[PDB]
């Protein structure tokens, strides 16, 4: 579970 | 379906947000009555920019990128996927 901004 | 598009890096990136599962492998899963192993999904697509101006939307789900099926894959991996890609991004988007 994880969010990553690109 | 699942459309594929080109995003064209800007000076401040792509302009959308990816999220999903930290782990490898995970439940197998239908979208519209298509079997995936869990997709990392588009969790923010900033508004006129790059991302959504190539047709992005948001809670697309990621099939491929640069032709690289990533269903299964860890977040880690998907978002080195699109960093590797020094002008742009081809992405193979899943809505629902």
């Amino acid at each position: 579970e994880s969010e990553s901004k690109v | 379906s699942p459309r594929v598009v080109r995003i064209v890096k800007s000076e401040s990136g792509y302009g959308f947000n990816v999220r999903g599962q930290v782990s490898e492998g995970g439940q197998l899963r239908s979208i519209n009555g298509e079997l995936y192993a869990p997709l990392q999904h588009v969790s923010a697509v900033l508004p006129g920019g790059a991302a959504d101006r190539a047709g992005v939307r948001k809670g697309d789900r990621i099939l491929e990128v640069n032709g690289v099926n990533v269903e299964g894959a860890t977040h880690k991996q998907v978002v080195d996927l699109i960093r590797a890609g020094e002008k742009e991004l081809i992405l193979t988007v899943l809505s629902v």
